[PDB]
């Protein structure tokens, strides 16, 4: 699988290891809500984490649908 | 009212704007905000005499003169506290924010509008808060308020409220102060099955356990505070309970 | 250095708010943290590097109240909807502190113990002597100034309850219900045959089952 | 603005802020003394301490930092900083632990007649006789005593901006209720000269204490 | 005499000072001195038709 | 100590003069003393770490060039405490100041000079206003004296040959303790003796006695949280509670 | 306490007979270069002193400053035998930024100077006893660090 990871600097589209085929995408707007927005966490799971009342995510189990608001898979 | 907050000033200052081909592209600087024009906005409820903020960041200055301060602070507000049900209390403490330099034909107060809404509350991260201890947040509105009682002078016309309303945990008091009082008022009933004879000791247990409530008053004492408009409810309840005994 | 090579190290008292978890106290290990960045920069302007894994201990005073078990450093990077190559950089250094539990032991603990043990006691002071009530609402007394002494003492925290917090009031319902059963047993010992006939289970129970049923009794 | 910019270089150029504003030596700068008392902070009776969180009005004029609007845009009001003109040294006489003078450096308004307007917050910790002999049921007068420190009344004088405080935005207490409050302006005569007073302005207030707290934890 | 001396005794855990050893001496003997003063009021108010 | 007091400086510099005639008839001057010298003479027995004046006003110049200034100033000076006779103790405070930017060679402290009858005399005083004085609702003031000390074991040069010491005996008024701590005190005692007119067939001996070593325990405890933990003396009401403890136990 | 510090500066020299015999001049300590001698052992965050009185300088370039400082040092406590206890209670003393390799720290002198003083100086005519704590001794030495060869403190 090819997923988008925020695990690096700068942001990697790389495959994931055995176990985890899912590229998912966390994002939630903390302190800087406004001059920056809400947080970006890409990667890679086996299963998609769970959400919480702020938080917004999207696992899936193609290559590279987590991409960057600010790209394109 | 103790908090540390960071307080986002936004503004445009005409003389800061560039054009950015003839600077490589520069579409951002940050400028020591100790050379810049500021809007002297402070916190007027204040305690102490700590109008302003605490770390003079620098200012994010854009190309359009835009002006973007984070400024963290660390305010001593004044909230006179409701004592009334006391410590299962909720108290409504405000920060007011206003220039106390320039007026509204200056500067017209407000607050941000991200994606064309307005802001109108405190913002507190959901995950990277850690709530006090003692007191939990409720509600946390903001709005512009104007003093009628003023013109649109006078530097005190307009101010932007920030509130907190906050409801107590009342733990520490329960389980050291309410209920060790409450078990040893209830002894005052067995004093009614002991025998009115000598070795009986009626009077022992009952003014004991008066004794045992002066020690509680003692206690509550260092810990309600001094004002004198409402009987907070523990010590309604120890007098209570004293002229019970 | 004759290259710009830098080198800075100034003080700072360092004030940080840390998840403070009283549950265990006083054997409470806590993990404070201090975060530290770049307020107005991203790291393509300035990027901050933590110079080693963990912080540097080797001239660090013993506290006296905490033991620092574990230290550790880390750099985080964080990124936004702003920007997606503009990484927000952070270290968070965090320290893992265990409490030395002696102080409040012998100072909170220790005493609460003695209350508890004398309240387990007033069962072997007869009725006939007039004294009962006085041993027993007297370890109450001790335990209510011992009470403000503990308010003195360990913190006003309602995050959650200590161990402090649960002992002292197990002793305070064990000193209460040890003065309810006795006002039970006086009753029951000043109870007339004039108006109280003995009934026969408790004569069958008290008087001539459990007797037997102990041994080491005189 | 290039306007404002303009003025303020031209306002500051030749000024001292070392110099008092008059034409001549011998002529005085009346300022127009006003305090706004906006809460009762603390009462300590044992030290005998007062703390208040005030506002002392000052007007006054400086014909040095005069302007024609016509020349500078229209412009008849700016916000110069305080640190940068001439400002008098009122001294809290009766001051008991805190500050004396004005410490917060608040900007002040300027008209384009030289008339100035400084406004600044003042934390007074005053010196109050506590009378201890009804307590809780004690009626307590607090002043605040103002004067010029190192200026005499044929320099620089100070008149009352009314005849009692400003308490329009006064946060009630909670423990202490203010009867009535007024300022007086005094002048005294020395031996040295008969023809130089020296002035103060005393505002107190009249504070009555709601006898609750100590009623049902003392009484 | 605990609740005097809180106020006045530093607050580390790295031994207990003499002070505080000797008020916990003092406590315990005191507690001591009321169990077996409560067990001689039990003898003392002993007789045949409860014991043996 | 915590005191408000006001510095009166007077010293001439002849740079500062001026024919009034050639100027205007120009008889005094205010000047910021940030332009002019000032002889930073600091209170050295001071606990906070303030040396210095908290208003640095304005000096006063005349064309001679007499220099005066009055800058207020609130110390917090170390002065310790005798408990001997607590509550009945009378205190000697001191606020000792210095010139230490300038050795006895360079600048001479002195007293203040005044005049009555056509004669100079040193104010050997702290100046009290008699009638803008509120006294302290605690301590008396009985003596108030002010003293220019040399120490010649030291030399002139160097900043510990001289001292201006501005001393204040200070007598307490001994009403909150008489009222709060004594008299309750000796009259519960009072009742501990009384306790031996009870009859032993009223099992309230002890109990008398016992209580009222409990309330001397209490009027002990709060004495302990009223005085420092020195031991140059014990309190006298410290000396009492352990007399009248002893023979309460007794 | 007084700091007692003395070094010399080739800078601020002179023949005093070319200045009507000025030997010796006392100068704002802002205005001449000093070591940034501290206490490192604070408990407070307050390194440098309190009380910057103006240096002596003398025409061979000697500087003497004696500035005042309300210190707050830390030491520990040894909880064992309190109240019949005695500390040791040290202040350490170093220049914060200059090392061995820029200046060497030594002890003062004596008032005739001949002889190191290698202790602290109490003078009478100012010293107030605290009352609850006699001073028994209080010496000085100057600390190394085999660790560190550019460390060196003078302790008190
Ligand atoms: C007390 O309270 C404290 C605070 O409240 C609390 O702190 C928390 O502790 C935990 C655990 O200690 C922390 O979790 C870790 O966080 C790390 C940091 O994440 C940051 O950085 C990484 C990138 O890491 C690389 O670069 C950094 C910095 O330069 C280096 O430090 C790293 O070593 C690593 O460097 C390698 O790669 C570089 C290139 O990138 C190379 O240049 C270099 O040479 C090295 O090869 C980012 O990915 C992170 O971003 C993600 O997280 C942020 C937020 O944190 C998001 O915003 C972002 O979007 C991303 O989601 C972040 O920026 C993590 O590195 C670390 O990850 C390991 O663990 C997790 C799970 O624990 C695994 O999922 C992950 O795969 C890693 O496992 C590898 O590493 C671990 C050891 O770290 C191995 O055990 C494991 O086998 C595996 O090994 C492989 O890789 C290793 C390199 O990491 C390599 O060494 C091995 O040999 C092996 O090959 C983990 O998430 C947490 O951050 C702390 N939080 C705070 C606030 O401090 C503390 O726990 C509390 N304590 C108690 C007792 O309560
Ligand atoms: C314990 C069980 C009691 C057993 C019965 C008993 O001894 O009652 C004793 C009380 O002795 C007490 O102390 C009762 C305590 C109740 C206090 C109130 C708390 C409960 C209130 C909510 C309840 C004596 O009571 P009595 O007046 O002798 O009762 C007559 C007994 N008879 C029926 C045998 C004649
Ligand atoms: C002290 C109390 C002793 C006591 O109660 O002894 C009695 C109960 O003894 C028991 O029933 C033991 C109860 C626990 C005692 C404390 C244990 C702490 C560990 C022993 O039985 P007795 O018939 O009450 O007395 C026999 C004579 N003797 C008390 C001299 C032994
Ligand atoms: C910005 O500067 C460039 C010259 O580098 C010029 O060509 C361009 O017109 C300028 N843009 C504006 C909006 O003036
Ligand atoms: C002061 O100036 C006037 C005017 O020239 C002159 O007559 C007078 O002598 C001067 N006084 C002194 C003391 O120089
Ligand atoms: C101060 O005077 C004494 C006595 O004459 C002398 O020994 C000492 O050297 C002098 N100090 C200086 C710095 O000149």
């Amino acid at each position: 699988i090819v997923c988008h990871t925020t695990a690096t600097s700068p942001i990697s589209a790389v495959t994931c290891p055995p176990g985890e085929n899912l590229c998912y995408r966390k994002m939630w707007c903390d302190a800087f809500c406004s001059s920056r927005g809400k947080v970006v966490e890409l990667g890679c799971a086996a299963t998609c984490p769970s959400k919480k009342p702020y938080e917004e995510v999207t696992c899936c189990s193609t290559d590279k649908c987590n991409p960057h608001p600010k790209q394109r898979p | 009212l103790t908090t540390n907050v960071w307080i986002e000033i936004q503004w445009n200052d005409y003389r800061l704007s560039w054009n950015t081909s003839e600077y490589e592209g520069i579409d951002l600087v940050r400028i020591p905000s100790e050379l810049l024009w500021l809007p002297d906005v402070v916190l007027e409820n204040n305690v102490d005499g700590q109008f302003e903020v605490a770390y003079y960041a620098n200012v994010l200055v854009y190309n359009d003169g835009s002006m973007y301060w984070l400024p963290p602070a660390i305010y001593r507000s004044t909230c006179p506290i409701a004592v009334t049900y006391f410590p299962f209390d909720w108290q409504n403490c405000s920060l007011v924010f206003r220039s106390q330099t320039y007026n509204a034909h200056e500067v017209n107060l407000q607050l941000s509008a991200e994606e064309g809404e307005a802001v109108e509350w405190i913002h507190i991260d959901p995950e990277d808060f850690t709530e006090n201890g003692e007191w939990t947040i409720r509600h946390r509105p903001a709005k512009k308020n104007y003093n009628w009682q003023l013109t649109k002078d006078d530097t005190d016309f307009q101010e932007i409220i920030f509130f907190l309303i906050i409801q107590r945990k009342p733990l520490f008091y329960i389980i050291n102060i309410i209920a060790p009082c409450v078990l040893i008022s209830s002894l005052v009933v067995l004093v009614y099955f002991l025998p009115a004879q000598a070795g009986g000791q009626k009077c022992t247990l009952s003014i004991s356990v008066l004794l045992a409530q002066t020690i509680f008053l003692f206690l509550i004492a260092q810990k309600v505070p001094e004002t004198s408009l409402n009987v907070p409810l523990i010590g309604k309840y120890l007098i209570f309970v004293m002229f019970v005994s | 250095d004759y290259t710009g090579k830098i080198m800075w190290t100034p003080p700072a008292i360092f004030k940080s708010y840390c998840e403070i978890i009283v549950t265990h106290f006083p054997f409470d290990q806590q993990n404070c943290t201090m975060k530290l960045g770049i307020w107005t920069y991203d790291g393509t302007k300035v990027s901050i590097s933590p110079e080693s894994d963990r912080p540097d201990l080797s001239t660090f005073m013993e506290s006296g109240e905490w033991v620092m078990k574990d230290y550790r450093g880390w750099k985080h990077w964080v990124y936004y909807t702003c920007c997606p190559d503009t990484p927000y950089l952070d270290i968070t250094y965090h320290f893992i502190m265990q409490r030395i539990p002696l102080y409040f032991v012998v100072n909170v603990i220790i005493p609460c113990l003695l209350f508890s043990f004398l309240t387990g006691l007033v069962f072997y002071l007869p009725t006939d002597s007039g004294e009962k009530m006085t041993l027993s609402i007297s370890v109450l007394l001790s335990l209510t100034v011992f009470l403000l002494v503990i308010v003195e003492l360990i913190p006003s925290t309602s995050s959650a309850v200590p161990l402090i917090g649960k002992y002292m009031l197990f002793t305070m319902i064990f000193v209460i219900s040890s003065i309810i059963i006795t006002v039970v047993v006086i009753n029951t010992h000043h109870r007339s045959p004039s108006t109280h006939t003995m009934p026969q289970w408790v004569r069958k129970i008290f008087i001539d089952t459990i007797p037997n049923v102990m041994f080491f009794s005189t | 603005s290039e306007h404002e910019t303009r003025l303020v270089a031209n306002l500051l150029e030749n000024y001292n802020k070392v110099i008092r504003p008059v034409e001549h030596h011998t002529h005085f700068v009346d300022i127009t003394v006003g305090l706004q008392l906006i809460q009762l902070i603390s009462v300590d009776e044992v030290n005998q301490i007062v703390e208040t969180n005030v506002r002392l009005r000052q007007q006054w004029i400086d014909v040095r930092l005069r302007w024609n609007p016509a020349d500078y845009g229209g412009i008849k009001k700016i916000r110069l900083p305080s640190d940068d003109v001439w400002l008098p040294d009122l001294v809290l006489y009766n001051n008991a632990d805190g500050d004396f003078a004005i410490v917060h450096m608040t900007k002040l308004l300027l008209d384009y007649t030289g008339k100035i307007m400084w406004t600044p917050p003042a934390i007074f910790k005053s010196y109050c006789e506590i009378i201890v002999t009804h307590f809780p049921f004690d009626q307590q007068n607090c002043t605040m005593k103002l004067g010029i420190w190192t200026y005499d009344g044929t320099k620089v004088s100070i008149s009352p901006e009314s005849d009692r405080p400003d308490l329009s935005t006064f946060m009630e207490s909670g423990e202490w209720v203010m009867k009535d409050y007024r300022g007086w302006k005094h002048w005294v005569y020395y031996t040295c000269c008969p023809d130089t007073p020296y002035l103060d302005i005393t505002y107190h207030f009249i504070m009555q204490r709601i006898p609750l707290y100590f009623v049902v934890n003392v009484i | 005499f605990l609740l005097l001396l809180a106020d006045k005794v530093p607050e580390t855990s790295l031994s207990v000072p003499i002070i505080i050893r000797y008020l916990m001496f003092i406590m315990i003997l005191v507690a001591f001195s009321v169990i077996l003063s409560v067990v001689v009021l039990n003898l003392h108010h002993r007789s045949p038709n409860t014991h043996t | 100590l915590t005191s408000n007091v006001w510095m009166d400086h007077a010293w001439y510099d002849h740079r500062l003069t001026w024919n009034a005639s050639e100027y205007s008839d120009i008889s005094i001057l205010r000047l910021p003393p940030e332009l002019v010298w000032i002889p930073d003479i600091v209170l050295q027995n001071n606990n906070d770490g303030q040396y210095h004046v908290a208003y640095f006003c304005n000096v006063l110049v005349r064309p001679n060039g007499y220099v005066t200034w009055l800058p207020p100033a609130i110390f917090r000076s170390s002065c310790p405490i005798n408990v001997l006779y607590f509550p009945f103790d009378w205190q000697n405070c001191s606020l000792k100041f210095t010139a230490l930017n300038y050795d006895a060679n360079e600048i001479t402290m002195d007293l203040m000079t005044d005049t009555i009858d056509g004669k100079d005399y040193p104010i050997e005083w702290i100046i009290i206003d008699p009638e803008a004085f509120t006294e302290n609702g605690e301590w008396e003031i009985i003596h108030k004296p002010a003293k220019k000390n040399i120490y010649p074991d030291k030399f002139p040069n160097g900043t510990n040959y001289q001292d201006v010491t501005f001393y204040l005996i200070i007598r307490r008024k001994p009403l909150f303790y008489v009222i709060n701590f004594i008299t309750p005190c000796v009259l519960i005692s009072f009742l501990a003796s009384l306790a031996f007119y009870l009859p032993a067939e009223s099992g309230e001996k002890m109990s008398t006695a016992i209580s009222v070593l409990l309330a001397q325990a209490v009027f002990l405890l709060l004495t302990s949280q009223r005085l420092p933990e020195t031991a140059l003396a014990v309190p006298l009401i410290g000396k009492y509670l352990m007399f009248i403890m002893s023979l309460v136990t007794g | 306490v007084f700091l007692n510090l003395a070094w010399t500066d080739y800078r601020l020299q002179w023949d005093p007979a070319a200045y009507e015999g000025i030997k010796d001049l006392r100068i704002p300590s802002s205005d001449v270069w000093q070591p940034d001698i501290v206490l490192m052992n604070n408990n407070d965050g307050s390194f440098e002193i309190t009380l910057h009185v103006n240096v002596l300088v003398q025409h061979t370039g000697a500087v003497s400053w004696q500035p005042s400082a309300i210190y707050r040092s830390s030491c520990t406590i040894k909880v064992m035998y309190f109240p019949f206890d005695w500390q040791n209670c040290t202040m350490v003393f170093k220049s914060y930024t200059y090392d061995t390799s820029e200046v060497t720290l030594q002890h003062a002198l004596d008032a005739k100077g001949e002889r190191e003083v290698k202790e602290i100086v109490i003078n009478k005519d100012a010293f107030t006893e605290n009352g609850q704590w006699s001073i028994e001794h209080k010496p000085s030495r100057k600390n190394w660090r085999s660790d560190d060869p550019s460390y060196e403190d003078v302790t008190f």
